[PDB]
């Protein structure tokens, strides 16, 4: 492959390449985690906020339920 | 002529800025890594929260159920 | 040589672009952190608001429970 | 001046073992940050599970507050 400028060919420099061939290959793996990672992000956000309003809904019904049972009791 | 010193200058500064910017990236991971993991705390307990609130109204609803009929 | 540091330069524009993926995530994770704070309050109050019901609803049934003696 | 050749050969071997060791810490720089993403997806998989679960039982809430609404209602006579 050869990731870098070559001087002494010497091996100390041939595990260089080596060690760039793996890094840039974790690199990718990197940025699709990257991505994925924010995309479930977004995703779950929304739900959040989905899962928000049906929150309010139900609090409301409850309290207006939780009103009545409670007249009904005095 | 020993240019090549000016090659090998040149490629270690090349990889030590990479080394630098793996850096940045190494710790945005541990970041975000740690900050989800707090948030599943954040999480969790949402989680029985409303897990209860479920229970809760489970029963308010068996119970109005029998009031009703306890009502003859 | 015949050979250069040119994938390095590739690989190392490659990770900063991760890392500016990562800085939206991470604006993204705050944006989350943020959400699931206030669903942390809106599931709190509810478990509340459902603990009166439960409550109401109790004693309501027992009411009726000996109303009918 | 031999004497001047003489330190960029050394000069130049320095500065290769430094990179070495820069790509070598590389190595483990970008490994412990895979580790630290994969760990991430799977927090934030089985998180958004939770959710779900979340989700599902505010469905419930939604229904069953239903009966409660009609045997309130039904209380009233
Ligand atoms: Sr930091
Ligand atoms: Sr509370
Ligand atoms: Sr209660
Ligand atoms: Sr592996
Ligand atoms: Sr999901």
């Amino acid at each position: 492959g050869g990731f870098i400028r070559r001087v002494t060919n010497d091996a100390r420099e041939n595990e260089m390449d080596e060690n760039l061939e793996q890094v840039s290959g974790i690199i990718g793996n990197l940025r699709h985690m990257a991505l994925d990672m924010g995309n479930e992000i977004d995703t779950q956000n929304r739900q959040i906020d989905r899962i928000m309003e049906k929150a309010d809904s139900n609090k409301t019904r409850i309290d207006e339920a939780n009103q009545r049972a409670t007249k009904m009791l005095g | 002529s020993k240019q090549a010193l000016s090659e090998i200058e040149t490629r270690h500064s090349e990889i030590i800025k990479l080394e630098n910017s793996i850096r940045e990236l190494h710790d945005m991971f541990m970041d975000m890594a740690m900050l989800v993991e707090s948030q599943g705390e954040m999480i969790d307990r949402i989680e029985y929260n409303v897990e209860h609130a479920v229970d809760y109204v489970e029963r308010a609803v068996s119970d109005t159920k029998k009031a009703v009929k306890y009502q003859s | 040589n015949l050979t250069s540091n040119r994938r390095l330069q590739q690989t190392q524009a490659q990770v900063d672009e991760v890392v500016d993926i990562m800085r939206v995530n991470v604006d993204k994770v705050l944006e989350r952190d943020q959400k699931l704070s206030e669903l942390d309050d809106r599931a709190d109050a509810l478990q509340a608001g459902a603990s009166q019901f439960e409550t109401s609803a109790a004693k309501l049934k027992r009411k009726y429970w000996w109303k009918n003696l | 001046m031999r004497n001047e050749l003489e330190e960029m050969q050394r000069r130049a071997d320095q500065l290769a073992d430094e990179s070495l060791e820069s790509t070598r810490r590389m190595l483990q720089l970008v490994e412990e940050s895979k580790d630290a993403g994969i760990r991430t997806l799977v927090m934030l998989d089985e998180q958004g599970e939770q959710l779900d679960r979340v989700e599902e039982g505010m469905n419930h809430i939604n229904q069953d507050m239903k009966e409660a609404e009609k045997n309130l209602k039904d209380l009233g006579k």
